[PDB]
Formats: C-alpha cells, sequence, structure tokens
C-alpha cells in the first residue's frame, strides 16, 4: 500500500463504501473545471497534508477524528 | 474541512465523505499482511502485518527545535490590538494554502466555455452555406 | 333477492356509515348483536342489507376502509362489535395527512389489493346484484386517494354496475383545513368520468336546516349523519318495502342525468321540524312538497333560482296518495318563481312507498306518517364549481403547498388537467342551459 | 398489411389541436348564501341572511 | 400505535423532560413506580406511543437523557418520577463545555455521541413503526445547542422521511444570563433551519410575562415554567394518543401548516389560563377561549404579532364540542381581522379536535401559528451579533478548537437572507 | 422519384444513400459487399429501387426497409450500364456494356424476358422512353442514338455522329430529341434527321456530359466534364446565368420535379444542389 493502492481499492467496491467521493462533484467556483473522483480525492489529501502541516507549525496539534492524532511532547524545563 | 474544501474549492459534505470513507483503512488492516505506507507529507508513517511504526521530516523536526516557539506557546504576545483591525482575506492571502494549484484566466476559461457550448449545439449541420464566395 | 354494496371510507365516511347502519338495524327489528329482537318472538327483506350467515345472525354487506386506526378501534371497541365480520374493517398503520397524492399513489395502493379481495369475497355472495353505494369525505387526503383509486379499479373489475357517489364538498367560506382545494379538484377530476350519479353533501346547508328547523344551536356531527342517513332510507326503501309506484337503483341513470358528463345532483329532505311544533301542522302533502322545493331547504349551499331545472325526482313515503301527488304537482308547475329548461317538457319522476319513516332513539326528528325526499339535476350548481376554481387558483398562482404533493410521486402536471376538467364541465353546463 | 414505399418515408409529424380556452365562468367569486345565520353577529340582521338571493 | 420516542440535552432539554414526563404520566394515571393506577380503558389504549412494557407489568418511558455534565442528571434522578427513566439511557461527559458552542458541538460531543446514536438507533428498531422525533433544547447553552443540533442532523440524514420537531428556547436579550447567547444562537439557527422538519420557539421572558400578568402569583418559579410549556407540548400530541372528531397528527400539522420549506419556525399558544382569583368567575366557552387564545399576550413568545400578517393558524381544542360552533368562531375571528391575515392564502386556520379533555379541565385549547412577526427575534439576534463579531470579542475561544471566521460569516448571511425572504411574503399581494 | 422531390437517392461505389431535401442527413442505405450500381431509377406508386451492378446482376430493394425483393442473375456480360421504367411498370429496359438493350417483363410472382437481344456495339450511357411509353431512345458509346419501336423490335434507323455520345433526353411534348456527347457540342435531332440549331458548348477540353430539361421546354441545364455547369435557354443559344465552384468533373445534374432547385453529383463525393432562377417559372 503505497497511499495509492488505497485510492484503486476504495473505488474498486462502490457498495462497500457508498459516498460523493465514489463519482465528480462540481465545484463553487465555474472558472475551475471537474475533476475526477480518484483526482480530487488525491487533491483533497494533499490539501489536509497542507492544512495540518502549517496547523503543526504552530502550537496547535491536530487529530483525524477516528485515525490517530498528531500530537506533540513538551518535556519543559 | 471547510478551509480544505474553500482551498480546493469543493463541497464541504463531499470532502466529509472522502475523509470518512479514506479512514475506513482498519477494514483493509484487518486482513492479513497489506502494509500501509502513508505518508501526504512530512510524517511518514508505515504499518505491518499488525506493527504501526513511523517517522518525521528532519527538517520539520528541527523546525520545531529552532528555538523561537516560546511566542507561540504564549497567547499574550500580541498586542491583542490587530485581532479587528486585520482581515481573513489578508491572512489567508499570506497563508501557505490556497497556493497548490494554479490559477487560471478567467476571461479565458468562459470565453472558451461559452465558445465551444455555441459551436456545438449548433454544430449540427454543416450542409447549409447561405454565403458561398465563390471567387474567395 | 336484490342487494346493494356499502363502501365507507374517510372518517367522514365512517362516521356516517355507523349511523345509517343504526338505522337499518333498527328498521329491520336487528339487535346489536345481530340476531331477531330476543326470544319475544321473517318478511325477507334484510336481504337488500343484510345476508344470512347459516346459523342466527346476520352480517351487514358493508366494508369499511381507514388509513388511520383509530375509528376502526373504536368501532370494534363499541356495542357492535359482534356484529360486524371481523374481516372487513380494513385498517391501515399510517394516515395521508390531507394529503391526496399520498393516499392515491404512496400507501393507498397497498391497501386497496386487501379491498378488492373482500369486495369480490362480498360479492359472489350476491346474485341479484343491483350496484355500489360509496361515501368519502372528499376534502380529505387519504379519502379522497382511496375513493378514487377504487372507483377507477371497480369501473375496469365490474363494468356496466352502477355506483352512486355520497360525497361531502367543503363550504363556500366555512373550512377546517387550508389545503382541501386541491384534493378536492384532484378528486373532482378523477370522480368526473368513473362516477355513474353524484350526490351534493356540503356541510353549510345542513348546519343551516339544523338551526332553523330543530332549533338546535348546539349540533354536531351526529344530527348530520342522521340526516343523511333519513336520505339512504327515503332513496333504498323502494328495493325493500311494498309500494304503488316502484323506484329501482336502476331507474335513476335514466331519468335524472340528461348527459353523461352532467351527473351531479342535489338532494332535499321533507319535512324538517321539531318535535316541539311539529305535528301543530298538519303536515299534509302539499305543504310537504312546498317545502321541499323551498330553497332555503337544500342539503347543498346551492340556490336553484339563479338557474334552470332539468330533472326532478321524488320519492314519497308514507300515507301520501297519488291525485294529491299530482295535484301538488300541478301547482308546482303554476309556480312562476320556478321554471324548467325548455326542452324538457316533464321533468319529474315520482315513487310512492308505503313504509313510513322511524324515528331513532336518542333522535331529534319526529316520526311522522309521511315524508319525502327529493333529487334534482339543475344548472345552479355551477357556482360552487366556479368559488372552489377561483380558491383554487389563488393558491396556485404562487405555488404553494405544491411540494407536499410533487415529493409524493405525483408531477407537476396533473393540476393543469384538473382544471381544464372543471373548465370544460362548466362550458358544458352553460351550453346546456341555454335555450334554444 | 402494409406495403412499403417511398413516399411512407418521413413520418408525417403529429399536429393536435392545440389550446383549449383557459375558463369561462359568469358567476362572481364572492356570492353570499341564502340562509347563512354565520354573519350576523354583532349586526342587526334578524339572524338570517339576505335570503333573497341577492 | 404510531409511537415517537423522545431525546433531550443539556440541562434545559433535562429539566424540560423531567416535567413532561410528569405531566403525560400523571395523564395516563402512572404511579412514580411504574405501575397502572388509571380509571379508565383509553389510559392503555394508545400506550405504546411513549412508555414501553417491560416483565413484572412496568412501564419505561423511551427517552434518551444526553449531557456532557453529570450533574443534572444526577439530581434529577433523585426527583418524584425519577425511577421510571433507565439508567442505560442516561449519557453523560466528563469534562463540560462551558457555554462554548464548538465545545458543545465539535470536540467533545462528537467522541462521546456514538453511544447516544446507537441507544437511540435500537429504540428506533424495536419499535414497530415510527412516526417521528421530538427534541426539547435551549439555544443560548453551547453544549446543548451544540449536541442537539448535530444530533438532529445524524437523525434527519438516517431516517429523512420521519417527521422531527425541536421546542427551542431562544435568548431573549432582555434576560440573558450569558455574555455569548448571540454567537452560538446564530451558529445554530444556521443548520437547525436546515434539518428541522418543524421548530417552536419559545421566550423565557415571555413566560414571565405571561406568568406575572395572566396567572399574577407571586414568585415565578422554573417549575412553572416547565409546567406550561409541558402542557403546551402535550397539547400537540394529545390528538393523537386519544379519540376525536377530527384527529390530526404531527404529519398533518406539518402538511397544513409550512407553505414553503424555509418557513418552519413557529409560535405556540395555551388556553384557558386564568388569573388567581377570577377561576371561580370566569365562564368556559368556546368564544372566551378563541378570544384568549387570539390574544397576543398569551402568547409565550415575545414578538408581538400584530406587527405582522398570519400566514396560516391551526389549533387543537380537547374536550367535548360541537364542531359547529368552532368553526364559526374561526371563521368570525377571521373576517373581523382582514388586516392581519395576508390574503392570497384564505381560510388559513386548521381546527381538529380530541375529547379526551386534560385532567381537571373541560376544556382546553393548543395553537400553533405562522406569522411574520418572527423576524424580530432574527433580527435583533443579528444586531447583537454584528456589534459583538465587528470588535472580533471573545472570538480566540472558538477559533482555538476548529473554527474560522468564514462560518460565522456564512451563518450570519445565512440568517440575514433567511430574514429577508420571510419578510417579502409579508408584502406579497395577489 | 416521379412527381416527388422531397428525396433523391445516389449510388456509390459500394452503396446507394437516400437524401431529405429540406435537411441533407442521410435518411437510409442499402449497403452491397465489393459492388457498383449503374442508372439507379424509382418506380412509381412506391414500388422497389432497381440498380444494376457490375458482375452483371440486377437488384430490386424495398423502400422502407433494406431487404431485395427481387434478383435477375446473368442479365448482362459485364454489367448493366442504363435503367428504365416505362410508366405502366410491367417491363423494365435495360443496357449491356456489349451493345444489348434488354427487355424484362416483371411480375409479383416471377421475372421474365423478351428481348430480341439487339446488336449494339458501344456500351449505352442513357435510355428514355417517351410518354405513351411506345417508343425508346438509347445512346451509345460508339456514336449512335437508335430509336427503337418496343413493340416489335425492330426499324434500326439511328442517328449518326462520330463521337463517344452521352446523355440523351426527349423534348416534352416534342419529337425533338436534345442529346449530348464526348465532343463538346449539343446537338438538337429530329425524327427526320433535322436540326434545328447546332450548339458548340465547348470549354477546353470539357466534355459536355449530362443534360436536364424544365416540364415547359423553356430552359435546359447542361453540365459538362470541366467544372463549371451552365443552363441555356431553349429557344435560343444563350447564357443564362452560370455554376462554378465544382471540383472536379461534375456527371450528373437532375431537376427535382417541383423545380425549386437543380442537383449535381460530383465525382469525387461532392454534393451540389443550386437554387433555380427566379424568372423561368
Ligand atoms: N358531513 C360530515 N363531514 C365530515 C365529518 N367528519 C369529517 N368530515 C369532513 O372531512 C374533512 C376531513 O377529512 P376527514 O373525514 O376528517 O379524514 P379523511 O377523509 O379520512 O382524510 P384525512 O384527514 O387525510 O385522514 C373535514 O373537512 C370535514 O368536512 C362528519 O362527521 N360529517
Ligand atoms: N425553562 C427553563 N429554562 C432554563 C432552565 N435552566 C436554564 N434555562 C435557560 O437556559 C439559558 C442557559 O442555558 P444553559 O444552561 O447554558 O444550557 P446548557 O449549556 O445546555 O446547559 C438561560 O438563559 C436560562 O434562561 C430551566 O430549568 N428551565
Ligand atoms: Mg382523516
Amino acid at each position: 500500500m503505497n497511499l495509492d493502492s488505497i485510492f484503486e481499492w476504495i473505488l474498486k467496491q462502490p457498495i462497500n463504501y457508498p459516498g460523493k467521493h465514489q463519482d465528480s462533484q462540481p465545484r463553487t467556483n465555474p472558472a475551475y473545471k471537474p475533476l475526477e473522483a480518484k483526482a480530487q480525492f488525491h487533491i483533497i489529501f494533499k490539501a489536509t497534508g497542507e492544512y495540518i502541516r502549517e496547523k503543526m507549525l504552530d502550537g496547535k496539534g491536530v487529530n483525524m477524528r477516528d485515525f490517530g492524532a498528531f500530537t506533540f511532547e513538551i518535556f519543559s524545563d | 474541512a471547510g478551509p480544505i474544501a474553500a482551498s480546493c474549492y469543493l463541497g464541504k459534505d463531499v470532502v466529509s465523505s472522502a475523509h470518512n470513507a479514506f479512514i475506513q483503512a482498519v477494514s483493509d488492516l484487518t486482513t492479513l499482511g497489506h502494509g500501509l505506507n502513508i505518508d501526504f507529507g512530512f510524517v511518514k508513517v508505515y504499518v505491518q502485518d499488525r506493527d504501526l511504526r513511523y517517522s518525521y521530516n528532519q527538517n520539520f523536526a528541527n523546525t520545531l527545535n529552532n528555538k523561537n516557539f516560546e511566542y507561540r506557546l504564549r497567547k499574550s504576545d500580541t498586542p491583542t490590538s490587530e485581532h479587528w483591525n486585520t482581515t481573513y482575506e489578508s491572512k489567508w492571502a499570506k497563508s501557505s494554502l490556497n497556493s497548490l494549484l494554479k490559477r487560471p484566466n478567467s476571461n479565458q476559461v468562459r470565453n472558451y466555455y461559452e465558445k465551444t457550448l455555441a459551436l456545438k449545439i449548433m454544430s449540427l449541420d454543416l450542409s447549409t452555406a447561405e454565403q458561398t464566395n465563390y471567387s474567395r | 333477492m336484490r342487494e346493494v354494496i356499502s363502501i365507507h371510507v374517510g372518517q367522514g365516511g365512517i362516521q356516517v356509515g355507523n349511523a345509517c347502519w343504526e338505522l337499518f338495524c333498527l328498521e329491520h327489528g336487528i339487535q346489536p348483536d345481530g340476531q331477531m329482537p330476543s326470544d319475544k318472538t321473517g318478511d325477507d327483506a334484510f336481504n337488500t342489507f343484510f345476508s344470512e350467515t347459516g346459523a342466527g345472525k346476520h352480517v351487514p354487506r358493508a366494508v369499511f376502509l381507514d388509513l388511520e386506526p383509530t375509528v376502526i378501534d373504536e368501532v370494534r371497541t363499541g356495542t357492535y362489535r359482534q356484529l360486524f365480520h371481523p374481516e372487513q374493517l380494513i385498517s391501515g398503520k399510517e394516515d395521508a395527512a390531507n394529503n391526496f397524492a399520498r393516499g392515491h399513489y404512496t400507501i393507498g395502493k397497498e391497501i386497496v389489493d386487501l379491498c378488492l379481495d373482500r369486495i369480490r369475497k362480498l360479492a359472489d355472495n350476491c346474485t341479484g346484484l343491483q350496484g355500489f353505494l360509496v361515501f368519502n369525505s372528499v376534502g380529505g387526503g387519504t379519502g379522497s386517494g382511496l375513493g378514487s383509486l377504487l372507483l377507477e379499479r371497480l369501473s375496469v373489475d365490474y363494468g356496466k354496475k352502477s355506483k352512486l357517489g355520497f360525497t361531502i364538498y367543503p363550504s363556500p367560506q366555512v373550512s377546517t383545513a387550508v389545503v382541501e382545494p386541491y384534493n378536492s379538484i384532484l378528486s373532482t377530476h378523477s370522480l368526473l368520468e368513473h362516477t355513474d350519479v353524484a350526490v351534493m353533501l356540503d356541510n353549510e346547508a345542513i348546519y343551516d336546516i339544523c338551526r332553523r328547523n330543530l332549533d338546535i344551536e348546539r349540533p354536531t356531527y351526529t344530527n348530520l349523519n342522521r340526516l343523511i342517513a333519513q336520505v339512504i332510507s327515503s332513496l333504498t326503501a323502494s328495493l325493500r318495502f311494498d309500494g304503488a309506484l316502484n323506484v329501482d337503483i336502476t331507474e335513476f341513470q335514466t331519468n335524472l342525468v340528461p348527459y353523461p358528463r352532467i351527473h351531479f345532483m342535489l338532494s332535499s329532505y321533507a319535512p324538517i321540524i321539531s318535535a316541539e311544533k311539529a305535528y301543530h301542522e298538519q303536515l299534509s302533502v302539499a305543504e310537504i312538497t312546498n317545502s321541499a322545493f323551498e330553497p332555503a331547504n337544500m342539503m347543498a349551499k346551492c340556490d336553484p333560482r339563479h338557474g334552470k331545472y332539468m330533472a326532478c325526482s321524488m320519492m314519497y313515503r308514507g300515507d301520501v296518495v297519488p291525485k294529491d301527488v299530482n295535484a301538488s304537482i300541478a301547482t308546482i308547475k303554476t309556480k312562476r318563481t320556478i321554471q324548467f329548461v325548455d326542452w324538457c317538457p316533464t321533468g319529474f319522476k315520482v315513487g310512492i312507498n308505503y313504509q313510513p319513516p322511524t324515528v331513532v332513539p336518542g333522535g331529534d326528528l319526529a316520526k311522522v306518517m309521511r315524508a319525502v325526499c327529493m333529487i334534482s339535476n339543475s344548472t345552479a350548481i355551477a357556482e360552487v364549481f366556479s368559488r372552489l376554481d377561483h380558491k383554487f387558483d389563488l393558491m396556485y398562482a404562487k405555488r404553494a403547498f405544491v411540494h407536499w404533493y410533487v415529493g409524493e410521486g405525483m408531477e407537476e402536471g396533473e393540476f393543469s388537467e384538473a382544471r381544464e376538467d372543471l373548465a370544460a364541465l362548466e362550458k358544458d353546463y352553460e351550453e346546456v342551459g341555454i335555450e334554444t | 398489411m402494409e406495403e412499403e414505399s417511398i413516399y411512407n418515408l418521413i413520418p408525417k409529424e403529429y399536429v393536435p389541436p392545440p389550446k383549449e380556452r383557459r375558463y369561462r365562468s359568469q358567476y362572481p367569486n364572492d356570492l353570499p348564501p341564502t340562509g347563512s345565520t354565520f354573519i350576523n353577529h354583532t349586526t342587526s340582521r334578524p339572524g338570517v341572511a339576505n335570503l333573497a338571493g341577492d | 400505535m404510531r409511537e415517537i420516542v423522545h431525546i433531550q440535552g443539556g440541562q434545559c432539554g433535562n429539566q424540560i423532560g423531567a416535567k413532561f414526563w410528569e405531566v403525560i404520566s400523571d395523564e395516563h394515571g402512572i404511579d412514580p413506580t411504574g405501575t397502572y393506577h388509571g380509571d379508565s380503558d383509553l389510559q392503555l389504549e394508545r400506550i405504546n406511543v411513549y412508555y414501553n412494557e417491560a416483565t413484572g407489568g412496568r412501564y419505561v418511558p423511551r427517552a434518551i437523557l444526553m449531557d456532557l455534565e453529570p450533574g443534572t442528571m444526577d439530581s434529577v434522578r433523585a426527583g418524584p418520577f425519577g425511577q421510571l427513566f433507565r439508567p442505560d439511557n442516561f449519557v453523560f461527559g466528563q469534562t463540560g463545555a462551558g457555554n462554548n458552542w464548538a465545545k458543545g458541538h465539535y470536540t467533545e460531543g462528537a467522541e462521546l455521541i456514538d453511544s447516544v446514536l446507537d441507544v437511540v438507533r435500537k429504540e428506533a428498531e424495536g419499535c414497530d413503526c415510527l412516526q417521528g422525533f421530538q427534541i426539547t433544547h435551549s439555544l443560548g447553552g453551547g453544549t446543548g445547542s451544540g449536541m442537539g443540533t448535530l444530533l438532529i442532523s445524524k437523525v434527519r440524514e438516517e431516517y429523512p422521511d420521519r417527521i422531527m420537531e425541536t421546542f427551542s428556547v431562544v435568548p431573549s436579550p432582555k434576560v440573558s444570563d450569558t455574555v455569548v447567547e448571540p454567537y452560538n444562537a446564530t451558529l445554530s439557527v444556521h443548520q437547525l433551519v436546515e434539518n428541522a422538519d418543524e421548530c417552536m420557539v419559545i421566550d423565557n421572558e415571555a413566560l414571565y410575562d405571561i406568568c406575572f400578568r395572566t396567572l399574577k402569583l407571586t414568585t415565578p418559579t422554573y417549575g412553572d415554567l416547565n409546567h406550561l410549556v409541558s402542557a403546551a407540548m402535550s397539547g400537540v400530541t394529545c390528538c393523537l394518543r386519544f379519540p376525536g372528531q377530527l384527529n390530526s397528527d404531527l404529519r398533518k400539522l406539518a402538511v397544513n401548516l409550512i407553505p414553503f420549506p424555509r418557513l418552519h419556525f413557529f409560535m405556540i399558544g395555551f388556553a384557558p389560563l386564568t388569573s388567581r382569583g377570577s377561576q371561580q368567575y370566569r365562564a368556559l366557552t368556546v368564544p372566551e377561549l378563541t378570544q384568549q387564545m387570539f390574544d397576543a399576550k398569551n402568547m409565550m413568545c415575545a414578538a408581538d404579532p400584530r406587527h405582522g400578517r398570519y400566514l396560516t393558524a391551526s389549533a387543537l381544542f380537547r374536550g367535548r364540542m360541537s364542531t359547529k360552533e368552532v368553526d364559526e368562531q374561526m371563521l368570525n375571528v377571521q373576517n373581523k381581522n382582514s388586516s392581519y391575515f395576508v390574503e392570497w392564502i384564505p381560510n388559513n386556520i386548521k381546527s381538529s379536535i380530541c375529547d379526551i379533555p386534560p385532567k381537571g379541565l373541560k376544556m382546553a385549547v393548543t395553537f400553533v401559528g405562522n406569522s411574520t412577526a418572527i423576524q424580530e427575534m432574527f433580527k435583533r439576534v443579528a444586531e447583537q451579533f454584528t456589534a459583538m463579531f465587528r470588535r472580533k470579542a471573545f472570538l480566540h475561544w472558538y477559533t482555538g478548537e476548529g473554527m474560522d471566521e468564514m462560518e460565522f460569516t456564512e451563518a450570519e448571511s445565512n440568517m440575514n437572507d433567511l430574514v429577508s425572504e420571510y419578510q417579502q411574503y409579508q408584502d406579497a399581494t395577489a | 422519384p416521379y412527381n416527388y422531390s422531397d428525396v433523391f437517392a445516389t449510388c456509390s461505389t459500394t452503396d446507394i444513400r437516400v437524401w431529405n431535401a429540406r435537411n441533407r442527413q442521410e435518411l437510409l442505405r442499402i449497403q452491397v459487399p465489393n459492388l457498383e450500381c449503374y442508372c439507379v431509377t424509382f418506380m412509381n406508386d412506391g414500388k422497389s429501387i432497381i440498380s444494376g451492378w457490375n458482375d452483371g446482376k440486377i437488384r430490386a430493394f424495398l423502400p422502407q426497409s433494406g431487404k431485395l425483393l427481387y434478383v435477375i442473375s446473368d442479365a448482362h456480360i459485364h454489367g448493366v450500364t442504363a435503367l428504365s421504367t416505362t410508366s405502366d411498370c410491367q417491363r423494365i429496359v435495360s443496357g449491356g456494356s456489349e451493345g444489348e438493350v434488354r427487355v424484362w417483363v416483371i411480375n409479383k410472382q416471377t421475372q421474365v424476358m423478351k428481348a430480341s437481344m439487339k446488336e449494339h456495339r458501344g456500351r449505352v450511357w442513357s435510355i428514355q422512353v417517351k410518354k405513351n411509353n411506345d417508343q425508346a431512345v438509347s445512346a451509345s458509346a460508339d456514336g449512335s442514338c437508335i430509336i427503337w419501336d418496343l413493340k416489335t423490335f425492330t426499324r434500326l434507323m439511328c442517328l449518326f455522329e462520330s463521337t463517344l455520345f452521352k446523355q440523351v433526353l426527349y423534348h416534352p411534348e416534342e419529337s425533338q430529341l436534345l442529346t449530348t456527347g464526348s465532343d463538346r457540342k449539343i446537338t438538337y435531332w429530329e425524327i427526320y434527321d433535322g436540326q434545328a440549331i447546332r450548339m458548340l458548348d465547348g470549354s477546353e477540353e470539357g466534355e459536355v456530359n449530362a443534360l436536364s430539361i424544365t416540364k415547359e421546354g423553356e430552359h435546359f441545364v447542361s453540365g459538362g466534364e470541366d467544372k463549371l455547369v451552365k443552363l441555356w435557354g431553349y429557344d435560343e443559344g444563350i447564357k443564362y446565368y452560370s455554376g462554378t465552384g465544382h471540383s472536379g468533373a461534375i456527371t450528373r445534374l437532375q431537376i427535382s420535379p417541383d423545380q425549386r432547385t437543380v442537383v449535381s453529383v460530383g465525382a469525387e463525393g461532392a454534393i451540389f444542389i443550386w437554387k433555380m432562377p427566379e424568372e423561368v417559372v
């Protein structure tokens, strides 16, 4: 699994994981053309990966709601 | 997921659905084998048969020990005046986010859009001429 | 060897069926148990409404339908619980809630099949079946939807069998709901091409009659149901009681409906007097037949003086004599304020029956030796359709409440065809009303 | 029985009667009932309506 | 039959439900031990709507109590009729929200809500045929205003066909006990207008006013307020539980009362309410009931209904009365007040009858009215919201755990659009 | 089709197509794998369409559906070239490459032949039958326009001119014959070898090939091997308007029965429909 095999695996079965992710969705801005279901999903993950890094750059830590939690330890002095 | 949906210009509901679908990786993990090597940037996290380990970007870790976080830890560093002076549009412009995707030419996009739309909506017939230009 | 089958749908239909079946049972002397009146003691007339079970008790040839269980629970708990067959009181689970679309497309189709099974199981017993009577409050969702569905299903299952619809249209200005114009118009669009004879039963006229005549200043639905049941009995006595001049159910569509598109009539009953002064006037045939034609005595809130008459059918029950009836007919014809259409020289059908009207214990009417029931087809009934049309278009101008029907499986356009059908009905009526 | 002919090609377009008239009604929207007893509250009208069909 | 389940969250919802269940148990004749002690069969004819049967002949309400702090349920369990509630139905947090909508809607509540949603799904699956769901909550508190509305969204998006109503307590600026009412009120309304099939608003200021002016009793109390709101709540579903001339369930009420999807905010009234000195003097008749029902002061909202035009009204009568006089009174009221009834919806009053009156009373009336006067609540809420928002006051508490100003701006714009669309229909003419 | 202008049919190297006049989308096609048809002709009253192919077979296909009604086998040695239907349509006349003219009595039950199998050293290119359907004129490649009695299959009086002849046609209600050939000359002929006027419609190397006429002999349109097409006034040989812009050798030009337009078919795949002049009506 390389974060993409997961993409094709989840896209393979729609009955197991029905949702809006399975198909393309119109954007809020008409200037942008639509994406594929698989492509928009990767784009969403890139956006989230950058969102978490810029939040972690501050003292605030981010968590996924069912998949782990990104924290840091302060030993202090 | 609101800022992410804004950056991707996508729906809040659909982006939440994508997160809820992807967090269902435990179903794949329960099956034997199937090591998950998921990266999405600074953190590189690996899942073996049932063993889990992770690594962090060395530069990202060094940024944390760059010892400038004394200001970020305390909430009183700001003079408490700019909270209403600074607008969120200005703060978001200098934010790292929204720079992932290039901005196309707004004029060009709908120029092409309505242009091709008219072309195809009335490209049904090629026979009719009504303006010949014999000599030229 | 002649039978008629009763269909009661809607809350109003149930509440009027109970009243009419009290009256039929009292007429035939049956006890609430369904047997002969105890051991104190068989003309064979009950076969018109009842059927002998083979051992003792009688089961009526009627069916009750509802989607909300309540009224079925109370009728199954009341004193007549042993009278009706346990499996002809069809009850649903969720009501349509004043939604015609819900009762015509969504939930009534799962119950209509059981209803048709029961109707077949009752019809195969009968051998000389005259036809069907149907009762339904038209201003209600489930009532209208099931009434429609049953009408078109019966029209194809039986074909030529006659059906009579005694519907209760909303009053011009007094109403309980706020959405009844839509479902009333849709139901009318349904029933116009499917009902052989339809009779007006508006509630405002009955309230006014009760106030003026019975001197009841706080009347409820029970009195209205009792009056309607009296009308039913006066109409159907001819099949089960001997008379000098008899009229069958088949002798209505041949005499009262000049053209197939015109089959809506309005009724009247006489005498209607409170017992505190009832017999302090002689109640002669002449005065009762004048009160019958009196415009203030209409069973529906319509004024016949605004239009002409095409047909009038009157049934006298009691001590009437043909000479007196004809003498009254002559006076009615000579009277100037009532005018008939030109292409109908004689427009009266008359029936005579000897069984006197009854009084029900706890009732309000007085038991009299003479009574008359009148049903007329006259041009004046276009006004109610016009006012309902105006009410409907006032609603539909801004497409209000339309979502509640669009989201229930029926598309956008059905209102248009209903409005066009109403317009065509008005065209037909006002074309017929014009002299040659 | 049908015969296949050149003239049978290009099937005719359907022409219905286009529209019917939207309405015709010569009765007023507001017509007070003759014998109504519901309007006479707080008004001196012997407990009955116009009763004259006006 | 056609039963419904109850869910209450937060201190306010718990207090409302505690009195409502006492009222309904008293009306059904159920002892605090769950033992039947009624006098008529009708008290058991339709007991399935609210009560589930257990071995030993006892009954248990199908209510689910949720909160982020245990004190409220710990206190209410010790009160009268407190043993009826099934202890498993209590779901509680160990942190609390501190009147923060972000705390009460995002962080602890979402990880708590799995258990409560699961018990709700068992409750719904067990019963034969659902009719809908009812919620009671207040919008002035963070935890209630968060879990209430988030559970509304979850249950609505899971059972899209079942009816869904909420008794919402809106904060009036006259009596405000916190400094952060506008923020979480507007945020809650933003999605409440989206998901709530029916919402009925109640004002503490109006409760105080009606208690002081109508009952004229010296010392108002939250118990009296709960009693009034509970009587109003029971008046809605009385006809669903008891016979009558014309029964009308929640579905029929919703069909008859909303002309458009986005106008589902209602104001309710109860009658009769007679002063202390005048219980022996006043005569209970239909005219008296109607004139008190249409009185502006009898309202449980501070909005004056004579500042706007009634879209529609609906009345539930309890007791034995002939429908003719009821219809006469409704028609007379509608004719005498043509200025306050918008014209393109003539005959916009629904009437229904249930023949079983409340215990100790011969007649009663419940009222629900859709009118344009409610707009001023949203107008003043938006006014205070923008007044405290233009300086970004107290925004760090919200933004420290997931909030950005975009959500606040979107909620404000959506509520403003709600006001605008609610107000054009007032000026609409035919 | 006879007295019908809404549709028109074109044969191809492989497949027949039909087209609509008002809108030029395909309506229907008849497909044959590796054969080419010559002189496809409609038969009136909606009967089958008739074609003759390279191998020498004649085939008839129904209009509505692409199913063959009948086939004539071994009709001619090297392929049928010209076809003509009599008005009452019991008999069809066909022309072969190796100089023969044949007549077939079609009948719903059976197909029979009663040609005298006349000799004609040149391949045919045009066969016409006059209004009373008695007389039939056939053009040769080697230079003879032979008129046939069609009743006794005799009377070999044939018009003499030394070139590779092309389309011939009767004058509307007259005994005059308008014919074209490889020589760049339009020649009127008469039953008595009379030549009223003698046109000389000459390009540099543009061989006039196709001819069409009005119901009333006001003008006739002529199409040559050159790209240009023209129509001549019948009474006097003077150009009125002209037609150009084509690519290659225009081969056939027909006039719709209503005569609101002229169609012309181009050797390389081009179809041209021409709006007829106004002052010819
Ligand atoms: N004459 C008369 N009309 C009644 C009676 N009961 C109800 N109605 C009419 O019925 C209308 C509403 O329909 P209901 O009979 O209450 O119920 P329904 O016909 O089953 O339709 P739903 O309400 O959708 O369930 C009211 O507006 C009344 O006019 C009655 O006892 N007598
Ligand atoms: N009717 C009623 N209202 C209450 C009660 N307790 C609090 N309130 C109202 O609710 C508002 C505060 O709600 P809050 O306690 O913060 O809700 P919570 O955070 O969910 O517990 C106040 O303005 C009160 O007017 C009660 O017992 N009954
Ligand atoms: Mg009903």
